[PDB]
DNA sequence: AGCCGTAGGTACCTACGGCT
DNA sequence: AGCCGTAGGTACCTACGGCT
């Protein structure tokens, strides 16, 4: 359920992970099919900080990303096998798109950390407001979010890796109390 | 640009978590509702889907709600609406359904295309006076509509229907209660701000499940009402009875709240099959619309049926606990609240609602009196009025002349210019005068209410008592000592 | 009465179903080109004021409204029908204006109905124009709670313009779309000559005109279909052969046959290559983009003959495909194979009826209004006496009777006077009444001229059609090659 | 998908085939679960007059009815193994419910003819005012359609079997022209 | 374990006729 | 063949917390 690009040159290729089958369709029309691949996700994906390894590797969503990236995972990870030099996370600009984005970053961080370190991981920036990806036209998704000439990407930088581990464990881990304390402290209701 | 991964995780997670807490999973202490429920009922109101009117197609109701107020999947909306129609889920059902709305067997509802819905009578009480400036409106998600921030909630719906919601970093689990008991509790609190939990429990004995059953003991109830946390032991209503030839059976006629009946039977069947329970020769669901819930467990001749039953309580949802965790939005912030807190916030809400209704009614009456004083002037001096209008070339000139010549306001002048000729008949003339006279008395009554805090509070009591008398019913769940 | 013979049951049940699918599901009406579901969608958009000037509405609201008031079938039936009306590769003249992913040529579906938004296109206003002036008969909806149109006014020939396809019971229909300028020219020609032949009409209407352009091979299939209503028409992609350097060549396809799924056509070529059923292809790429349009590239092996490869592709892949014409539509509440001239004749008959009824309604409405103004003028001329009569009366009923006896007013005139607001007594209003009355008498006469002369009415139809042609008619896209 | 009854006495047992998953749920609440079994059908079912035996026997709906009836099919039919002595066809009173009914009777005629001859096959009569089964209450379905005290079932009688063959072949077979001629001839009706 | 209730969800049997 | 287009369709992924 990947729509791959024409070029075989990982250096100029980008893969967009788009929330929702509906936004998926739009992004395939809009894209440059030469250099831009599309991988749509149903919705919420596995939280790997909370699942067992057996379950992680059996998960359809996860398997599809691993295959698409082509780098392998964990020990067997090889940066030089990467099929795209840009992995772009593209979610709705809303609170659920936010969540999906944390789920995805958790996955990259715990299973493909070097991809972040290498600067291959990006976040797209669709127009902000009430409208999600599924409601946008193909040409407008291109103009605002996918076109190299006008789009604004954020590159995902890893800085302090001790700080990142503690952060991933606090927000996504199984200890509810540390999560609840973070929310209360930073809440701005 | 560049984004630090710690910062993004922190910001993105907190965006999500905050949203789920204040705008998805937790009910508001004032009206007992989560965003989705509020939007459904408001929608039913805004479509005039009242009990007197006939049902509307669910898909119309849901499509309307999703478009105007709730920008989420329609299954979220439809399923929430379905639960509000089920008398085994809602102690006081908020939606009146037409069609298959599901069963205790966990049969889903019929598809949205097939089903139809309106308000129940009690739901009118949640909505009553929503259009008299009782509650604050806010902008919808897209800026194209207005939605209520809270409903007037003329009965204590949080505790009456209860709530359950998984959020982030917290969940909520509030059991339903008996409405007569609740309103007596609110009345007692209104007469005594310093009432204790123990005294309140003279009115409110404990939860009252839609599905009846037994609660074992007062002590989990006590802890939950005092602290907002507590475990409550629920049992099915079961009896042992003879079936003749000297054999016996157990008959269950009530099962614990939120237990799937079909699933509980399968669990029993599996225990029998896997030989983990001794003495059962037969298991049948004889439940029907005509005779109600009836599950029969035949016991092997000479086996001790009481021992079998005690086993089933140990090994099956035939006995089940309800873990109370009373977390609601108070002022937009989440909070673990005890029983007295829940009732205090509800009574505060009622005072505010009734006060604002009284003030709105007062302003609206005075505006209307002011218009009628102009019509009366016009009728008293009708020839001059007609002369002034005929002498004027334009509406603007007529307006100005009526204002200068009869000392009328702009609003009064407009109203006179708007009056139709048929308003000059005798019966119409008398109507204007009679409406004015009633309105002056009405205004006076309203002013009395806003002048005395005690009178206003009494008005709240009186209205609650009216609701208690119309909608209050018998306890179903038996609390055994 | 508690026994049923199996033969009787089968015969009755089947015939209920078959008849329903023919008249009430699968076949378009010859008058407006629509099937029940499409008619309900458009009428719904009208009845919800979802016009082009107004902003888009959520699809789910549009659909829920339709399924509830007019169409008691699943929502997916409704939404899919509405989606196709918005697609410029399905509809030669799109009836719906979509906001969101409304699908592609790859058979990518639309976004779910919760994601999408819709209103009328401008041309759709032409289908609905005059619906509120007693032009068409209304009927009871399915449940008795509503009224729905039995046919739309259809101010342009929508059956032939956008075409139709339907599988029914016992037959099907397959009508290709056409160019609007051509159609209207043909209706004009027919209106001037009831005895025009198919050959002459084809001087205007050369052949189908697909939204997706392409080529039609030869006039012979077209001719047979327009003469008899049945015919096979060979549609071919627009392909060229071009150099790609190092003295190698490629085939470039930029237009494909109507209703061929592009993605699937590519798959078929890929399969032919893989299974070695075609010689000389080295590469196959879809270079289609929103920027450059459909572009499929087929690389040719050096020194292979590209024209031979292309001829093979037309023979062995949907790159060439036929459209089997089978023009079955609605003629008086029945499925009827019709030729080109018949389709146009029923359309022009509908237009004459629409414009006649519109003229008659306007005449009734003008006379009723004149009648009210005649009373209002009387009232203003005797205003003191009018007011005094009203003041002396106890009740509405009494006032009505007094006004009617004293000033020779009708019930309606008296009502109108009792309804008059005081601001209507200012000084310019007497003259306003007189202004409106004078134009209305003039208007009445113009309308009566139209109802008096078949020829004047018919010219009015021509004039309106020509205006539509000038506003909406566009260039032919499909090239008919004399091949 | 079968909701079976309690009694194992096929002589007093009835199975209702109900159009639609939605209507199916309703009839399970409403029924008498001692003597009444319910088997829901998705929608239009296979036309066996047009399909070949491989496809027939691979069809889920068909398999479920065959298993439920317990009589086996065609040559191997045994009336004595009937699990219900009433098979009741329960569709919406609309044109699609009609069609489903024709599809069902075709199936019984061609594969379970003796079940018809034995008088085990009936047609329920739900309220004919415009509403489908999916919109009725459980008690309503009971009162009007399933309760032996008030319901009017039609027993389906086979009379002239030559005339039945020709009928099944003309209406449901592959030759369209014979079907079209029937519709034309009887359309006035 | 796996349920509970609001969220981001999904893929796919059937009739019907024509292709010639 | 299998696809065209309106009809009668439907299973089952995940997050989240607290109970068993
Ligand atoms: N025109 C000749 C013939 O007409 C019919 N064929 O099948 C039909 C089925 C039904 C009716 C009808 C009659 C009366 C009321 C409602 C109905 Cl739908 C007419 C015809 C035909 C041949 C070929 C193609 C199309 C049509
Ligand atoms: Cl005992
Ligand atoms: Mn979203
Ligand atoms: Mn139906």
């Amino acid at each position: 359920k990947l729509a791959d690009c024409s070029s075989k040159s990982p250096e100029e290729c980008e893969i967009f992970l788009v929330e929702g089958d509906s936004a998926g369709g739009s992004t395939k029309s809009g894209r440059d099919s030469r250099t831009q691949a599309i991988l749509p996700l149903r919705g919420k994906i596995l939280n790997v900080e909370k699942a067992r390894l057996d379950r992680i590797l059996n998960n359809n969503e996860i398997r599809q990303m691993i295959t698409a990236f082509g780098t392998g995972i964990g020990g067997d990870f090889d940066l030089a096998k990467a099929r795209y030099h840009k992995i772009v996370i593209m979610t709705d600009a809303d609170v659920d798109g936010a969540h999906i984005r944390t789920l995805l970053l958790t996955f990259f961080y715990r299973f493909m950390r070097p991809l972040i370190e290498a600067g291959y991981v990006y976040i797209a920036q669709p127009p902000t407001g009430y409208k999600g990806l599924g409601e946008m036209n193909a040409d407008q998704l291109w103009e605002t979010t996918m076109n190299p000439e006008h789009r604004a990407l954020l590159q995902v930088k890893l800085e302090d890796a001790i700080e990142a581990d503690q952060t991933f464990e606090m927000l996504m881990g199984d200890v509810v109390e540390n999560r609840r304390q973070f929310i209360e402290d930073n809440a701005v209701y | 640009n560049e984004r630090n991964i710690t910062s993004e995780m922190r910001e993105s997670f907190l965006d999500y978590a905050m949203s789920v807490i204040v705008a998805r999973a937790l009910p508001d202490v004032r009206d007992g509702l989560k965003p989705v429920h509020r939007r459904i009922l408001y929608g039913l109101n805004e479509q005039g889907m009242t009990p007197d009117k006939s049902y509307k197609k669910s898909a119309r109701i849901v499509g309307d709600v999703m478009g105007k107020y709730h920008p989420h999947g329609d299954s979220s909306i439809y399923e929430a609406m379905v639960r509000m129609a089920q008398d085994f889920s809602y102690r006081y059902p908020l939606v009146d359904g037409q069609g298959n709305f599901g069963s205790m067997d966990g049969d889903g509802a019929a598809a949205m295309r097939y089903t139809e819905a309106r308000m129940t009578k009690i739901t009118l009480e949640l909505l009553r006076d929503i259009n008299k400036d009782t509650i604050d409106f806010i902008d919808n998600y897209d800026g194209n509509e207005r939605e209520p921030s809270v409903l007037p909630a003329r009965f204590p719906n949080l505790l009456a229907n209860g709530a359950s919601g998984i959020a982030v970093g917290m969940a909520t689990n509030i059991p339903p209660h008996n409405l007569t008991e609740l309103i007596n509790g609110v009345l007692s609190l209104s007469k005594n701000p310093d009432i204790s939990i123990a005294e309140l429990m003279e009115d409110i004995e404990g939860p009252d499940f839609p599905t009846a059953g037994l609660i074992l003991g007062k002590s989990g109830i006590r802890r939950a009402y005092e602290t907002g946390r507590g475990s409550i032991q629920m049992r099915s209503r079961a009896v042992i009875e003879e079936r003749g030839g000297g054999r016996q059976r157990i008959v269950v006629t009530e099962i614990p709240f939120q237990v799937n009946k079909a699933r509980m039977i399968e669990k029993i069947a599996e225990l029998v099959r896997d030989k983990k329970i001794d003495g059962i020769t037969d298991l049948r669901d004889e439940t029907s619309l005509r005779t109600g819930v009836r599950v029969v467990i035949d016991v092997r001749k000479d086996a001790n049926a009481s021992v079998i039953l005690n086993n089933l309580y140990k090994q099956t949802p035939l006995q089940t606990s309800f873990g109370v965790n009373m977390i609601a939005l108070v002022n937009g912030r989440p909070k673990l609240i005890n029983l007295k807190e829940a009732l205090v916030h509800y009574l505060e809400h009622q005072k505010t609602v009734v006060r604002r209704r009284t003030q709105y009614n007062l302003r609206k009456a005075k505006d209307r009196a002011h218009i009628l004083e102009g019509l009366r002037i016009a009728l008293d001096h009708i020839d001059e009025i007609i002369s002034t209008i005929r002498e004027s070339d334009t509406d603007k000139v007529a307006m100005e002349s009526l204002q200068q010549r009869f000392k009328l306001s702009e609003k009064q002048a407009q109203a006179i210019l708007d009056m139709r000729l048929r308003r000059l008949t005798g019966l119409e003339r008398d109507k204007i005068e009679a409406e004015y006279n009633e309105l002056l008395n009405y205004i006076s009554e309203l002013e009395t209410i806003l002048a005395d805090e005690e009178v206003l509070l009494q008005l709240v009591r009186d209205e609650l008592t009216e609701i208690r008398d119309r909608f209050g019913d018998d306890r179903r769940t038996e609390i055994q000592l």
